[PDB]
């Protein structure tokens, strides 16, 4: 009932948005989604990585990095480095053993959509930068932002306690004791919104990858869908939210510094309106100037391995393909300035 | 020879109808009549064709002699309930002559 309230809210809006592309899209939602091998660097990456090769997969991301020259600065100072991602080739549906525990009884690599790393690449960490991942749970791009060796500092949160021991639980597979009880990593569950207050002006890059109405995940778990009757007020306020949480990561960031917005849906009264809405409130509320950075090369060095809406005005856009069923993952490149 | 020609003219697939059957099901003069009922009988009672459809499903889709009663029973039922194909429209589309897998394929890829 939900997931057919979902797939019908998708077919009203998703068809009027990419037209003759929506059943393509369509089929692709419905359908079982493809998975990248996310590489553990604590876990000994070189013999994981030449065991992922043995089943004919290969990583994305270094395909991608090594086609950064071709079409003004090294890919390590755009692109968020150290991040080793397997995926089988273009049509291939070959599913990843599940992984297990090696070099320093953590776990080898973490099954994931492979899009899902790009607003993490795309957020452009550089050694020594202090991180906050505003809404962080279950940790799948706190995870990524820690494999690149870049933090400083990396502050993960999220309003749901639940979905923090999720993390938690995360780290503690994934991540040795001497960087997860440190002052490297710090995990709260609180308001994210509250976060222009508490940290103002802190932190290098922030990552904001809200809560909105998970596309996929909306037409395949009936439990906690938010296109339940119930859940109606909830989804129709959630671009306030978002645009909130957006507002508050751009506060806590540093003036100069970046922000990577993203969401999991395709709908742009999430994503782009998001963008827009967040810069005009900072602008006239608190006369903060946002910049959108452009992600044009990255979308075009990315464009071998993922399917994206090229007539994206703000951001860029995965639309998931069969050839390449990586799901929704909208996300945009911000700068503050003042 | 007499006898079979006999008993297909009475189940309707006379007046130059056995053309299409046997150039696929050559079978159906050397077939059990048995196992030639026991195919009328699951169309007639368990998926409710009338004699009329019956007959024009041997005539256009005579695999369905050479079909197991279960995989023909599922067959049916893929398109009366999971399609929502009325009897008629079943028939006159030779629906049953296709593959379950080609059916399964092309309907669901659609319905997707
Ligand atoms: C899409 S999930 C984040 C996924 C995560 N970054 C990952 O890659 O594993 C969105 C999150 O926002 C959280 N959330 C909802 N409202 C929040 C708020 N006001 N402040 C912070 N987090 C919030 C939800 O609990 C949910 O975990």
């Amino acid at each position: 009932p939900a997931v057919r309230l979902a797939l019908q809210n998708f077919d009203m809006t998703y068809s009027v948005q990419f037209g003759d592309l929506w059943p393509s899209i369509r089929v692709s939602l419905l359908s079982e989604q493809k998975y990248g091998a996310l590489v553990n660097n604590f876990a000994a990456w070189d013999h994981v990585s030449a065991k992922l090769e043995q089943l004919s997969a290969k990583d994305f991301v270094n395909e991608a990095i090594s086609h950064w020259e071709l079409q003004p600065s090294p890919a390590s100072w755009a692109c968020s480095p150290n991040l080793r991602c397997f995926t089988f080739d273009r049509g291939d549906i070959s599913r990843f053993p599940p992984a297990r525990p090696g070099s320093l009884g953590v776990m080898e690599y973490y099954l994931m959509d492979a899009a899902s790393l790009l607003p993490v690449l795309a957020l452009g960490l550089q050694p020594g930068d202090i991180v906050l991942d505003l809404c962080a749970a279950p940790g799948g791009k706190t995870l990524a932002l820690l494999q690149t060796g870049c933090c400083r500092n990396l502050a993960a949160n999220d309003l749901s306690p639940s979905r923090i021991a999720r993390l938690q639980k995360i780290l503690h597979s994934y991540v040795p004791e001497e960087i997860r009880d440190g002052n490297q990593v710090r995990v709260t569950s609180w308001d994210g919104r509250k976060w222009g207050e508490l940290e103002g002006d802190t932190y290098d890059r922030v990552l904001v990858d809200v809560p909105c109405t998970t596309d996929r995940h909306s037409l395949h778990e009936e439990e906690n869908n938010i296109f339940k009757r119930s859940r109606k007020k909830e989804r129709q306020i959630l671009p306030v939210l978002q645009v909130q949480l957006l507002a508050a990561g751009l506060l806590a960031t540093k003036p100069g510094g970046h922000v990577v917005y993203s969401t999991c849906s395709l709908s742009h009264l999430q994503n782009e309106y998001v963008v827009q809405g967040a810069i005009e409130l900072l602008a006239n509320q608190y006369s903060i100037q946002v910049q959108v950075e452009d992600l044009t090369h990255f979308r075009r060095v990315f464009m071998d391995t993922f399917c994206f809406f090229s007539s994206c005005q703000v951001g860029e856009l995965v639309i998931p393909n069969l050839m390449a069923n990586f799901g929704p993952m909208y996300f945009c490149k911000m700068r503050r300035l003042t | 020879m007499r006898k079979r020609s006999s008993y297909l003219q009475k189940l309707g697939l006379g007046e130059g109808k056995l053309k299409r059957v046997l150039y696929c099901c050559p079978e159906i003069f050397t077939m059990r009549q048995q196992d030639i009922n026991d195919t009328v009988r699951l169309l007639k009672e368990k998926c409710l064709f009338t004699v009329q459809q019956v007959t024009k499903i041997l005539h256009s889709c005579p695999s369905v002699l050479r079909e197991d009663l279960g995989q023909l029973e599922y067959k049916f039922q893929y398109a009366y309930f999971r399609m929502g194909i009325k009897h008629p429209d079943i028939v006159k589309s030779e629906y049953l002559q296709y593959s379950l897998t080609k059916i399964k394929q092309r309907h669901i890829y659609l319905e997707r």
